[PDB]
């Protein structure tokens, strides 16, 4: 129950439960498959 | 013609027969089983030597005399040197096991005496010094010899006072732990099956003992007239469902 | 539910009262196996003996004390009780301890209540109003050194601010590393020849630290902190024999030497009433 | 803003109340539970396991020997032991039953008292155990004893005898700390015929005695035990 | 509901007003059996005479007192009122007592309110703020000996902490051992020749103990505790004659010697108005 | 957090008010009731039994 | 609404609205009718 | 009604109403029947 | 007026609690979000990127 | 959720543990690519590492 009118006044947000490290761990242009050779 | 009385336990390449048993206790009514995945944490596949480790090792014999106070063995310590069980033990980082314990003591229908055979999960001993003196490692790792409660206090060792279970509780209440009596007039063996009991799924076999087996004379031994005043007590123990994990170099432990 | 059924004379070959205790069992014998009984009902459920109930009331687990005074020229705040801490543990005060050690492994959430009262043992014009700031300092966190260190910023560490005379209350989930807390541990932290033996090695949960936020007034004020702990959501495994001798140390089973006989000697014979 | 009124008791801390609190560790994930044999749910589960009674209390320092009730060969008509039934005191007090009863104020229910015989197998004996309900004195001779709850025990192959002290009471609860109005009786044991040892045998034989509660049992109104105290806080 | 029905002249052989009181009955005679009446309605239910209502308001049952002062060199805390107790009982203050003893057996839950106020009879700079800790000590529990014993840990015993000037309130279920509390008991605890006679033997419910949690300030502070008791969920059996003479003791029926006539003497004749 | 306002009378103790309170003895089980003849429910029940009047008050 | 778990913690009980004086006013073994003679 | 998000913050648990002493009172491997002989 | 009772902990400030508060700036409209590459949701996302270890610590 | 799957001996032409870090990627290698593993579950969600939680006290 929100007792207040504005959105800033609500409690903390709830877990992204998004999670996708590939923008950080695999930003390569041509896709690399694990097990296939790195450099062909 | 089956009696509660006669029994055979075959485990590995070794068999025990008793013709004067008094049933058998299975701690907390649970039988040893391997470690399920749902309970697993370490990602390593474990090693299950099976029949080469799950057989019966008979420790060296003790001698019950009228002055005996009782003996105490720790597991897996007592077996630290038995065959391949022991090797596996020093060579893996983690291991887990249940046991069948069979304590033997026969006499005649003229003797009297009664031993308590009890298994205590997590038996943390007390220092006889009091205060917060610790009990050094070696002292709580007697190996197959076990601890002799009628031996003298030593320094860095535990207290050996029987009315207090080596920890500040009374002998009389040890009966809350899985146990069985050997009453010469009834019984000649005691058998207890111990499931693996810990707060972690698998642990180190050398830095932590998870049960102490204790044999304590309670009604003093009384032999017939002009009989030799003593009887030997033998303890045979078999690891069951043993699993080892995290193999490597081979632990080096104090002393 | 019947507490006793009706039972009459017996002349059988079936004797429920003869057993063999050597087996390790406690055979479930009842009054009606050996006398003639009448029906009676239980009228009772055993509600108040549930382990949740047994361990579920607040017990005092710790009393400490800190003072508000001018720290000017104090070389060791910790030592002046300018703030103090507590190496969290539940085995220091021994009423709650005997209750927990009836079990080998125990698992529960904790609810803490902290009461703080002030004392002014020497001449003051008044009673000031102090705010306490007890903060949790887990293992591997910058321990605080003065009563007003950067530590107290506590940007990542839960801290509660309440007023002396009031009470603070909050609840911490079961923080154990394993599946249960060990009430006992017959092990070492590693196989060294001189390393400590017990649980203290196992149950090292970091400490709690208290301080007054207020600067000093002209008089000095003693604030004494009492921490209460209530187990909620209790789970207990493997019952053990109750503690008989007195305790000597947090975390070891050791009892004092030349202790006194714990079993009351009869004033009379075995035959005495 | 909703109008409220606060009642007497506001701000009090009652160690026995049960309410919600904010978690200091928001979002923390506890370690998974694994299976451990032995879970206890009720103290009523454990007081049904029997434990030994130091009946032979006559020593002067605690010894393994106060658990042993001695028996003499060839005595006739005589008395083996006697005790009142204040389960919260005296012999009972250090037993697990005694020890738990002490966490509660009131108890009601039946008790199970058993004796296991340890003499040579070629000996024999007949004993009588008698429960005397409140209202009479501890019996002074078997004749007196045998008129109340009793069991003739014949020592045989079957080593233990289980006597039940059936709940005999006006008032439905008794105090665990000894109280008169609330008192429960006496328990005595006498030779019915006599212990007889085989040839080549000699001396005393002993009985071990246990106590546990019947499924009948009720304990209520928790309190603090006289069995543990302290003078300064312990430290590590 | 009619309070009176309409009734007119009568000339009968059926006389409801002649009875025989020797029988032990009180025949239900009404105005309309002997005069001519008109209809009237009751307009009333008898709500406020229900026993739940009669015994259901808070009554003061006990006033005690404890003080906060330096215990240094006190050989007997109990004796210095460093803490005090109360041998629980409901018959000590006699307003509520006469009300309960209108019945023989009574069964109810109790709601306690405890008011604590402080006094500073001799020169103080200020009024300190003290927290009281009244704790229930049932029969067979370590009675406390100093004002800061292990007892006060109260790990298994319900205790409430509130501030002086405030009030504490909580409710305790019917703790009697039997089905009802005996307001009277014509018995003994056993058939001894010299054992006490009454209820005191029956109604021994253990005592309540109070203390201040605060250490001492420079002045002394008197705290006076008033316990109020309200019966809720009342059940009462067997009405008795009301108490006529004054009371002398908790738990005995005894009245004082050379007491005064309790029936008011007429100022005049039997014939007087 | 829901916004509240406290009214006059907050914190007072009125010996005649009737509200809920925490039980000090959580989970305790009272003794069963047995039957006892004579239960009274209203004081109006008993004032209908007649009793003697010391009319001759002149002593 | 009870906020508490135990029954002792609930407020006062509610009126018996039972009321039967005859156990006290007419405990006679043979029933007496008003108007009929007391002793026959 | 829970007012708080985490489970630790809820009140006490509710009675097991589990109760099974046999793991403690009868941990024997071959079942013993009351009335039948203990040792056969 | 609805009857209330306050519990232990009233008035405390726990830096880790999560409740509602009045907004000081009623009705204010925040700047629109635009898209920015790189959003992080969990610290678990970033500790999977490898970084160099100063293994040769001997300086 | 499985934290580790069961995996046994390998003698392949497909080597997941040889990579080229010069590319800037951190290849998602697991215990089961280089030792024999057993199944285990995560039992955990990563709740308390959410940035809302990290900056939210
Ligand atoms: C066995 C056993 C069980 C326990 C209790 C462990 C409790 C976990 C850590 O306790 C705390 C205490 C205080 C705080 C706290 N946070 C903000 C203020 O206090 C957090 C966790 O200790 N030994
Ligand atoms: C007759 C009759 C009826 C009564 C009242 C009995 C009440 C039961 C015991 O009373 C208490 C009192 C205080 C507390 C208490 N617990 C925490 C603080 O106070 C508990 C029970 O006394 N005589």
């Amino acid at each position: 129950i929100n007792y207040y009118k504005d959105a800033a006044s609500t409690s903390s947000a709830g877990q992204s439960l998004s999670m996708d490290p590939s923008k950080f761990t695999e930003p390569v242009k041509d896709l690399m498959l694990k097990g296939a050779p790195a450099l062909n | 013609g089956y009696s509660d009385r006669v029994q055979q336990i075959t485990l590995g390449n070794s068999t025990i027969t008793t013709q004067e048993a008094a049933n058998a206790v299975v701690c907390y009514a649970e039988w040893p089983e391997y470690l399920p995945d749902v309970d697993a944490s370490d990602v390593n596949k474990t090693s299950k030597p099976d029949t080469s480790v799950c057989r019966f090792y008979t420790l060296d014999s003790k001698t019950w005399t009228t002055g005996s106070k009782g003996w105490c063995w720790k597991l897996p310590d007592a077996l630290k040197d038995m065959g391949v069980f022991g090797q596996n033990m020093f060579f893996h980082s983690l291991g887990r096991s249940g046991y069948t314990v069979h304590v033997q003591c026969n006499a005649t229908k003229f003797h009297s005496g009664c031993l308590l055979v009890v298994v205590i999960p997590e038996h943390q001993l007390a220092s006889h010094e009091g205060g917060n003196v610790s009990v050094k490692y070696t002292f709580t790792h007697p190996g197959e010899r076990g601890i002799d409660l009628s031996s003298a206090n030593e320094v860095g060792g535990p207290v050996k006072d029987v009315l207090y279970n080596m920890n500040g509780t009374l002998l009389g209440n040890l009966l809350i732990f899985p146990h069985q009596f050997i009453n010469l007039r009834t019984n000649n063996t005691a058998t207890i099956v111990i499931p693996y009991i810990n707060s972690v799924p698998i642990d180190s076999m050398t830095r932590h003992n998870n049960v102490s087996l204790m044999v304590i004379p309670i009604a003093p031994l009384t032999v017939p007239t002009g009989a030799t005043p003593s009887l030997p007590i033998t303890v045979t123990i078999a690891p069951m469902c043993t699993e080892f994990s995290g193999i490597r170099s081979k632990s080096i432990v104090p002393q | 539910t019947v507490a006793s059924i009706s039972s009459g004379p017996k002349h059988t070959q079936k004797v429920p009262i003869l057993t063999a205790n050597e087996t390790g069992a406690t055979m479930p014998v009842l009054p009606s196996d050996s006398i003639e009984t009448r029906t009676t009902y239980m009228h009772f459920n055993g509600s108040e003996t549930d382990v949740e109930c047994f361990l579920g009331r607040a017990a005092c687990v710790h009393v400490t004390e800190i003072q508000n005074k001018d720290a000017t020229g104090i070389d060791n705040h910790r030592e002046a009780k300018l703030f103090n801490d507590w190496k969290i543990n539940l085995s220091s005060l021994v009423q709650l301890r005997k209750k927990l050690e009836l079990f080998t492994y125990v698992r529960f959430d904790s609810e803490y209540t902290i009461l703080a009262t002030a004392s002014q043992p020497d001449s003051a014009n008044y009673s000031s109003n102090l705010v306490v700031q007890a903060m949790y300092v887990p293992p591997g966190a910058p321990n605080p050194k003065e009563w007003d260190d950067y530590t107290w910023q506590s940007a990542s560490n839960p801290s509660v601010f309440f007023k002396v005379g009031d009470t603070s209350r909050f609840s911490v989930p079961y923080v154990g590393l394993a599946s249960a807390y060990n009430c006992f541990y017959d092990g070492y932290s590693h196989d060294d020849a001189e390393t400590q033996y017990g649980i203290t090695v196992l149950n090292h949960m970091g400490s709690m630290a208290f301080r007054i936020v207020n600067e000093h007034d002209e008089h000095k004020t003693l604030v004494k902190i009492r921490v209460y702990h209530r187990a909620k959501h209790v789970e207990a495994w493997i019952p053990r024999a109750p503690r008989a001798l007195p305790y000597t140390s947090i975390g070891r089973t050791n009892y004092p030497k030349n202790t006194e006989p714990v079993i009351k000697k009869r004033k009379g014979d075995i035959k005495s009433y | 803003g909703l109008p409220t009124t606060t009642l007497p008791g506001s701000g009090q801390f009652l160690t026995t109340d049960d309410r919600q609190s904010p978690s200091a560790l928001p979002n923390y994930e506890p370690t998974p539970r694994i299976h451990i044999p032995g879970k206890v749910h009720n103290l009523l589960e454990i007081i049904q396991v029997d434990t030994l009674i130091p009946m032979n209390n006559t020593h002067t320092k605690d010894e393994v020997n106060s658990y042993l009730i001695p028996l003499n060969a060839n005595r006739q008509n005589e008395q083996v032991f006697g005790t009142n039934l204040f389960i919260g005191d005296g012999v009972f007090k250090t037993t697990l039953l005694g020890e738990i009863v002490q966490y509660y104020t009131h108890w009601s229910g039946s008790l199970r008292f058993s004796l296991m015989y340890t003499g040579p197998a070629l000996s024999s004996a007949k004993l009588i155990l008698a429960y005397t309900p409140p209202g009479a004195r501890g019996p002074q001779d078997r004749r007196e004893a045998m008129l109340g709850t009793h069991v003739v025990w014949d020592i045989g192959l079957q080593s233990t005898i289980v006597m039940t002290i059936p709940w005999t009471s006006g008032v439905q609860f008794r105090y665990t700390d000894p109280d008169t109005y609330t008192s429960a009786g006496f328990l005595s044991c006498w030779y019915q015929t006599s212990l007889i040892l085989p040839p080549e045998t000699t001396g005393q034989v002993y009985l071990l005695s246990f106590i546990s509660a019947c499924p009948d049992f009720k304990l209520r109104l928790m309190k603090d035990t006289q069995t543990i105290s302290q003078t300064v806080a312990l430290t590590e």
